[PDB]
C-alpha cells in the first residue's frame, strides 16, 4: 500500500492548481479518499471526503465550494481542483485512505504530503491543553484531551482517532476507537476514556515515540483535530 | 482366520450391547417428570436478511453475536451484520455449488467448501482491504459438507469420501485423517473445549473423535436413516442429532447410549439441522416442511414452531450469547428469530 | 489379504470402544439437570429478557 | 319501471343468479391467493387485482337492480348515487386494462425468444397494477362530477327525479364517453392479435387446448365488451323517446351481458389453470 | 436519522454490494444451468469436448447458442452413492443424460439409474434429456448380426417397429428397430408415474455430431415453453 501525491508548487492568490493522488497496493475504489492540511508550524484540518463510488461527498467549512473532490477509479487515481488561492492556504496535502465497516480502520494510511506555497458553528472542538510534554525514555507518558461534545452515540462507540506524526514523516493511525490499537502499533500504546475527557497512555517510551500526537473526533463529520501535544526525548 | 474375526466382532458388539442395557437405569422421561413444563415458547421473525439470489445452504456465528456469514448457491458468501442487516463482506465463490460455511472464532478468516472438494479460505484482514482466498486446501476425494474453525491455523473438514481431514491452513495439508465412517459425513459438530468432536454420517451413525489421538472413540446408532445433522450440547457432555427418520435424537458420552427421542406424529420429513439454546433446555431442529420446531431437551415436548420460511430451511445457528437464533431457508432467506 | 486387514481394523475400533468407562444414565440425567437448572437464568430463549437488553427490536 | 313485470322479474332473476355466481366464484379466487404463497405469482397479482375490481363492479349489481324496479324514486343519497356510477367505471376500466396487460405478459412469455425473453420482477407487477389502477380511477373521474344529479328535486316532488346528467354537463359527457371507445379498441387489438400470435406459436397435448381457452376468452371478450360499448354509443345519441325505449331495452341486455363478463372471466382465466383447480381442491379439503 | 457517519458509510457500502448482487442477478436469471450425467463408458466426454470447440469435483462448461448462454455441470469425482449430493442439483433446467447405445450389456444398468433420476423426490420438476450417444456404433453391432439385443433383452423377440416412427434415409430396418425399441424402453418409464411434470425429449446422436447444441437448445426451449404455460395460467 502506497499513496503518492504530486501536482504541488509554487502558486500565486487566485490561481486554480490540481492535486493528483494515485495509489498502488490496495482496492481503489472499495476505500473512500480524505484530503488533509498540515499548515507549516500549525495543526491539522480535513480538507474534503469522496466516499467509495462518489456517493457521498462532502467539504469542510473554511474550502466550502472553493474546492472540489473527484475520484478517477479506472486509473485509480484521485484530484483536488483549488480556486480562489488565499495565503492561508498554504500547507503539505496529504491523502488518507478510509473503509468504513463494522470493525474497521478507518484513516489507516496516510500519504507522504505535497507542499503548497501561496503568494467554527456546531463543530466539535477537541483541546489539547498540554503543548509540550517532556518524558524520558522508559516512562510511561500521558496525554489528555475533550470534547465539548459527548462523543458516545446510542450504537455505544466512542468516535475518538488518535494519531501520531514523527519528525519530518506522516501521520499514523495509533487508535482508531478510543480503546483499539490500528494494525502494525506497538502494544504499549492503549486508549481510555469516558464520553467527555479521553487519555492515550503509553507504557514505556522509546525513540520512535516522540513526536506530535493528535486527537480527532467523528461523530459529525465535519472531522476536527486538536492542536497536538509534542513528546520530547 | 476372517470367520474367527467377524466371530469376534459379532462377541464384542453382544458385549457392548449388554454394557449399554445394563447402564441404563433410569429414563429421563421418568427422571424429569416433575420438572415444570416449558411453557408455550414462541418466537418472532425480528430481521430478514434479503440480497441473495439462490437457496442459501450454509451459515454460522462468529464468537461475537452480532456477524453472519451466509452462502449461497449462486456462488457467493455473503456477511451480514445482525444488529442493523448490513453486508459488510461479498466474496465470489470460483464454484458456484457452496454446501458449508464456517467464521473463525477470531473472526479473522471464513471458509467455504462444497462438490469442488476444495476448502477455501478467506481472508478478511488484508492491507489491501479485499477478501482474497488465502488457501484452497485440496485432496478430499469428495463434496465438503462442513468445515469448523478451531483456530485460525488449524481447520477441520468433512468430506463426501467417508471422512474426515484437520489441515493445518498455512501448511495446507492433512494433518490427521479420520476415517470408519460408512457414508457421507454430514454433520460435524465441535465440542467447547475443541479436544473432542461429533460426526455424523449417511449410515444412520454418528462417531466421537479427538483431534489430537486421532479415533472414533464411541460410536452411536440410534438412528434408522441418514444422519443430516449433529449438535453439541452447551455443557460437552452430550450432542444432540437430526436424521431423514424425522426424529431427533439425544446420544450422552459419558453413558454412551440415547437418552431421548423427540418426535411427533404431524412430521415424517427429515431434519436439515439442529442447535441448541444455552441451557440446552430447547432443541431447535429445522425441517423440509419450511417449518422449525422448538422441543424441550428435557421432558420432549414441543415448545414452539417457527413457520415463517417458504422453502426448506437448510441452516440453524443460536448465538453465542443465546439472544436470538437464525434460520436460512432454500427461499434465499436469513431469518433472526427470539 | 485386504479384507482380513479391515475386519481386524473394525474388531480392534470395536475393542477401543468397548474399553470405556461408563457412567449410571442416572448420574448423566442429574448433571444434566443440574446444568440446565444452574445457568436457566442465563438463556433469553427460555427466559424472555427485558426489551432494553435485547439487541434486537430495542 | 318502463317495462312489463313479467319482462322485469325474468330479468332480476337471471341477474341475482350472476351475482351469486361471480361474487363467490371471486371471493373464492382473492381467499385462495390470501390462504396461499405459492399463489402469488406475476399472473396471479393481475389475476387478483381484477378479482378485487369484479367485485367492485358486482357489489353495483344490487343498485342496478334497485334502478330497474324504482323508475325514478332514487331515495338514496346523491353522493352515494355518484361514487355509484364512478367505481363501476373506474373498476371496469381496471378490469380491461389488466386484461390487456394480461395478453402483453402472455405474448412476451410464450412467444419472444430466450435470448430476449424479459427478467420479470415483482416490482414492475405491483408497479403496473398500481399505474394501472389509477389509469382507470382516473379516466372514469369525468363521470364523478359530469353526472349524479338528480336533475329534478310538496309530496309530488318528494318523487323528485334520479341521477342523469343534465342537459349541460351532457356536452362534455358525450365528448368523454367517445374517448372511452379507445378502451374497446386497445384491447381488442391485443387480444385477437397477441393471443392469436401465441395460437400460431402452440399450434405450430394440451397445447391445442389452450389455443381453444384462447380463442374463447376472446370470443367472451367480443360478445361482452361489444355490447356495452355499442350501448353507450346508441345512448348518447338518442332523441327520439320511442327509440329511446328501444335504447333502454338494449342496455338492460347489455348490463346483464356486462356482470356475465365479470362472473366467467375469473372462472376462463383462473378455473382453467391446474394451479388454481388444486388450490381450490385444497382449500376444500 | 439516529446514524452516525461511520454507521451511513457501512449503510452505503451495503448499498453498492446490493448493486452488484442485482447486476449478478441479471446474468444469474439469464443464464440456463444444465447438469449433464452419464456412465465412463457413456461418451459424456466426447460431447463435452465437442462443445467448446463450437481431485477436483465439478467440471462446468459453458457454451452459447443463439445468443444464449447454457452453463453445463458435469459431476466427476462425487462418490458413487448420488442420493445426497443430487439435492444441490435441483433447480436445473434440464438434465442431459447420455446413455451408451453400443453396449447392450450394460443397458439394464441404464435404464435403472434413468429410473433412479424419474423418479427422485428432489427432481420431480426438472426435465430430462435423453441422448443415446454412439448411433454408429449402434449400427455397427446390428448389421454385423453378431450381437443380439434379444439375448440381454427378451423382450425384444416380440417386440415391432412402430409404424408411427419415421425412418431415417439411408438406414437398414434392422437399425431402425433397434434404435426404437431402445428409445421406447425409456419412454416406458418416464411416461409412466411422471404426472406430467417433468417431459423427457430422447434423441437419437453420434460420437462427433455437431447438431448437439442445437438439439440441447430446443429441448431447452420447449421445457421453458412449458414451464411458462403452467406458471401463467395458459394449461
Ligand atoms: C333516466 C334515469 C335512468 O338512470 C340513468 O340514466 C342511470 C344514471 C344509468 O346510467 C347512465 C349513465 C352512464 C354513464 O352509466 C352510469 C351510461 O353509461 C349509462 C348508459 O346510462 C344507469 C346507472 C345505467 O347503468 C349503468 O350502465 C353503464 C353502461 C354501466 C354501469 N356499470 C357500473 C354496471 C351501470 O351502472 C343503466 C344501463 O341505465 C341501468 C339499467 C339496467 C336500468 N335502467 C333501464 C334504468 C331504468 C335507467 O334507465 C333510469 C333509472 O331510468
Ligand atoms: C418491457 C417489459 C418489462 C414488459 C412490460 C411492458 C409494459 C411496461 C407496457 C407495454 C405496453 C403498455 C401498455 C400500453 C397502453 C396502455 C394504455 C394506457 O391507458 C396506459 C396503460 C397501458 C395498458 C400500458 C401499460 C404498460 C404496458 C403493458
Ligand atoms: C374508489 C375505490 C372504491 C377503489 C379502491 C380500490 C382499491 C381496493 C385498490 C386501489 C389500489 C389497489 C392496490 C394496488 C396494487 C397492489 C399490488 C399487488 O401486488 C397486490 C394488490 C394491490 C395491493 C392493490 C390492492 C387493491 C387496491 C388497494
Amino acid at each position: 500500500v502506497q499513496l503518492v501525491e504530486s501536482g504541488g508548487g509554487l502558486v500565486q492568490p487566485g490561481g486554480s492548481r490540481k492535486l493528483s493522488c494515485s495509489a498502488s497496493g490496495f482496492a481503489f475504489s472499495s476505500f473512500g479518499m480524505h484530503w488533509v492540511r498540515q499548515a507549516p508550524e500549525k495543526g491539522l484540518e480535513w480538507v474534503a471526503y469522496i466516499s467509495s463510488g462518489s456517493g457521498t461527498i462532502y467539504y469542510a467549512d473554511t474550502v466550502k465550494g472553493r474546492f472540489t473532490i473527484s475520484r478517477d477509479d479506472p486509473k485509480n487515481t484521485l484530484f483536488l481542483q483549488m480556486t480562489s488561492l488565499r495565503s492561508e492556504d498554504t500547507a503539505m496535502y496529504y491523502c488518507v485512505r478510509s473503509i468504513y465497516y463494522y470493525g474497521s480502520s478507518p484513516f489507516d494510511f496516510w500519504g507522504q504530503g505535497t507542499t503548497l506555497t501561496v503568494s467554527g458553528s456546531a463543530d466539535i472542538v477537541m483541546t489539547q491543553a498540554t503543548s509540550s510534554v517532556p518524558v524520558t525514555p522508559g516512562e510511561s507518558v500521558s496525554i489528555s484531551c475533550r470534547s465539548s461534545k459527548s462523543l458516545l452515540h446510542s450504537n455505544g462507540n466512542t468516535y475518538l482517532y488518535w494519531f501520531l506524526q514523527r519528525p519530518g514523516q506522516s501521520p499514523q493511525l495509533l487508535i482508531y476507537r478510543m480503546s483499539n490499537l490500528a494494525s502494525g502499533v506497538p502494544d504499549r500504546f492503549s486508549g481510555s476514556g469516558s464520553g467527555t475527557a479521553f487519555t492515550l497512555t503509553i507504557s514505556r517510551l522509546e525513540a520512535e515515540d516522540v513526536g506530535v500526537y493528535y486527537c480527532m473526533q467523528h461523530l459529525e463529520y465535519p472531522l476536527t483535530f486538536g492542536a497536538g501535544t509534542k513528546l520530547e526525548l | 482366520e476372517l470367520d474367527q474375526l467377524r466371530q469376534e466382532a459379532e462377541q464384542l458388539k453382544n458385549q457392548i450391547r449388554d454394557a449399554r442395557k445394563a447402564c441404563a437405569d433410569a429414563t429421563l422421561s421418568q427422571i424429569t417428570n416433575n420438572i415444570d413444563p416449558v411453557g408455550r415458547i414462541q418466537m418472532r421473525t425480528r430481521r430478514t436478511l434479503r440480497g441473495h439470489l439462490a437457496k442459501i445452504y450454509a451459515m454460522h456465528w462468529g464468537t461475537d453475536s452480532r456477524l453472519l456469514v451466509s452462502a449461497s448457491q449462486d456462488g457467493k458468501l455473503i456477511i451480514w451484520d445482525s444488529y442493523t442487516t448490513n453486508k459488510v463482506h461479498a466474496i465470489p465463490l470460483r464454484s458456484s455449488w457452496v454446501m458449508t460455511c464456517a467464521y473463525a472464532p477470531s473472526g479473522n478468516y471464513v471458509a467455504c467448501g462444497g462438490l469442488d472438494n476444495i476448502c477455501s479460505i478467506y481472508n478478511l484482514k488484508t492491507r489491501e482491504g479485499n477478501v482474497r482466498v488465502s488457501r484452497e486446501l485440496a485432496g478430499h476425494t469428495g463434496y465438503l459438507s462442513c468445515c469448523r474453525f478451531l483456530d485460525d491455523n488449524q481447520i477441520v473438514t468433512s468430506s463426501g469420501d467417508t471422512t474426515c481431514a484437520l489441515w493445518d491452513i498455512e501448511t495446507g495439508q492433512q494433518t490427521t485423517t479420520f476415517t470408519g465412517h460408512t457414508g457421507d459425513v454430514m454433520s460435524l459438530s465441535l465440542a467447547p473445549d475443541t479436544r473432542l468432536f461429533v460426526s455424523g454420517a449417511c449410515d444412520a451413525s454418528a462417531k466421537l473423535w479427538d483431534v489430537r489421538e486421532g479415533m472414533c472413540r464411541q460410536t452411536f446408532t440410534g438412528h434408522e436413516s441418514d444422519i443430516n445433522a449433529i449438535c453439541f450440547f452447551p455443557n460437552g457432555n452430550a450432542f444432540a442429532t437430526g436424521s431423514d427418520d424425522a426424529t431427533c435424537r439425544l446420544f450422552d458420552l459419558r453413558a454412551d447410549q440415547e437418552l431421548m427421542t423427540y418426535s411427533h406424529d404431524n412430521i415424517i420429513c427429515g431434519i436439515t439441522s439442529v442447535s441448541f439454546s444455552k441451557s440446552g433446555r430447547l432443541l431447535l431442529a429445522g425441517y423440509d416442511d419450511f417449518n422449525c420446531n422448538v422441543w424441550d431437551a428435557l421432558k420432549a415436548d414441543r415448545a414452539g414452531v417457527l413457520a415463517g420460511h417458504d422453502n426448506r430451511v437448510s441452516c440453524l445457528g443460536v448465538t453465542d450469547d443465546g439472544m436470538a437464533v437464525a434460520t436460512g431457508s432454500w427461499d434465499s432467506f436469513l431469518k433472526i428469530w427470539n | 489379504t485386504a479384507s482380513i486387514a479391515q475386519a481386524r481394523k473394525l474388531v480392534e475400533q470395536l475393542k477401543m470402544e468397548a474399553n470405556i468407562d461408563r457412567i449410571k444414565v442416572s448420574k448423566a440425567a442429574a448433571d444434566l439437570m443440574a446444568y440446565c437448572e444452574a445457568h436457566a437464568k442465563e438463556d433469553p430463549l427460555l427466559t424472555p429478557v427485558p426489551a432494553s437488553e435485547n439487541p434486537f427490536r430495542e | 319501471s318502463p317495462f312489463p313485470l313479467g319482462a322485469l322479474v325474468p330479468v332480476t332473476a337471471v341477474c341475482l343468479c350472476l351475482f351469486v355466481v361471480g361474487v363467490s366464484g371471486n371471493v373464492v379466487t382473492v381467499m385462495l391467493i390470501g390462504r396461499y404463497r405459492d399463489m402469488r405469482t406475476t399472473t396471479n397479482l393481475y389475476l387478483g387485482s381484477m378479482a378485487v375490481s369484479d367485485l367492485l363492479i358486482l357489489l353495483g349489481l344490487p343498485f342496478d337492480l334497485y334502478r330497474l324496479w324504482r323508475s325514478r324514486p332514487w331515495v338514496f343519497g346523491p353522493l352515494l348515487c355518484r361514487l355509484s356510477l364512478y367505481v363501476g367505471e373506474g373498476c371496469t376500466y381496471a378490469t380491461l386494462l389488466h386484461m390487456t396487460a394480461l395478453s402483453v405478459e402472455r405474448y412476451l412469455a410464450i412467444c419472444r425468444p430466450l435470448r430476449a425473453r424479459v427478467l420479470v420482477t415483482r416490482r414492475r407487477v405491483r408497479a403496473l397494477i398500481a399505474v394501472l389502477w389509477a389509469v382507470a380511477l382516473l379516466s372514469a373521474g369525468p363521470f364523478l362530477f359530469l353526472v349524479g344529479v338528480e336533475q329534478d328535486p310538496e309530496a309530488a316532488a318528494l318523487f323528485s327525479r334520479e341521477c342523469r346528467p343534465s342537459p349541460a354537463q351532457l356536452g362534455a359527457l358525450r365528448v368523454m364517453l367517445w374517448v372511452t371507445t379507445a378502451y374497446f379498441f386497445l384491447p381488442f387489438l391485443c387480444l385477437s392479435i397477441l393471443y392469436g400470435l401465441i395460437g400460431r406459436e402452440l399450434w405450430s397435448r394440451g397445447h391445442r387446448q389452450t389455443v381453444r381457452v384462447l380463442l374463447v376468452v376472446v370470443l367472451a371478450f367480443i360478445i361482452c365488451w361489444l355490447p356495452f360499448h355499442v350501448g353507450r354509443i346508441i345512448y348518447i345519441n338518442t332523441e327520439d323517446s320511442r327509440m329511446m325505449y328501444f335504447s333502454q331495452y338494449f342496455n338492460i341486455v347489455a348490463l346483464q351481458l356486462f356482470y356475465l363478463s365479470a362472473s366467467i372471466n375469473p372462472i376462463l382465466y383462473n378455473l382453467i389453470s391446474k394451479k388454481y383447480r388444486a388450490a381450490a381442491f385444497k382449500l376444500l379439503l | 436519522c439516529t446514524l452516525s457517519a461511520e454507521d451511513k458509510a457501512a449503510v452505503e457500502r451495503s448499498k453498492m454490494i446490493e448493486k452488484q448482487l442485482q447486476k449478478d442477478k441479471q446474468v444469474y436469471r439469464r443464464t440456463l444451468r444444465l447438469l449433464l450425467l452419464g456412465a465412463d463408458n457413456s461418451g459424456k466426454s466426447t460431447i463435452v469436448k465437442q462443445m467448446r470447440i463450437y481431485t477436483s469435483g465439478i467440471f462446468e462448461t459453458k457454451f452459447q447458442v443463439d445468443k444464449v448462454n447454457f452453463h453445463m455441470f458435469d459431476v466427476g469425482a462425487q462418490r458413487d452413492e448420488r442420493r445426497k449430493w443430487i439435492q444441490c442439483f435441483n433447480d436445473v433446467t434440464a438434465i442431459i443424460f447420455v446413455v451408451d447405445s453400443s453396449d447392450y450389456n450394460r443397458l439394464q444398468e441404464a435404464l435403472n439409474d434413468f429410473k433412479s433420476i424419474w423418479n427422485n423426490r428432489w427432481l420431480r420438476t426438472i426435465s430430462v434429456i435423453l441422448f443415446l450417444n454412439k448411433q454408429d456404433l449402434l449400427a455397427e453391432k446390428v448389421l454385423a448380426g453378431k450381437s443380439k439385443i434379444e439375448d440381454y433383452f427378451p423382450e425384444f423377440a416380440r417386440y415391432t417397429t412402430p409404424e408411427d416412427a419415421t425412418p431415417e434415409p439411408g438406414e437398414d430396418p434392422r437399425v431402425t428397430r433397434a434404435k426404437y425399441f431402445i428409445r421406447k424402453e425409456f419412454v416406458d418409464i418416464s411416461t409412466a408415474s411422471g404426472d406430467g411434470r417433468h417431459i423427457c425429449y430422447p434423441h437419437f446422436t453420434c460420437s462427433v455430431d455437431t447438431e448437439n447444441a442445437r438439439r440441447i437448445f430446443n429441448d431447452c426451449k420447449d421445457i421453458i415453453l412449458q414451464m411458462n404455460l403452467r406458471e401463467y395460467n395458459l394449461v
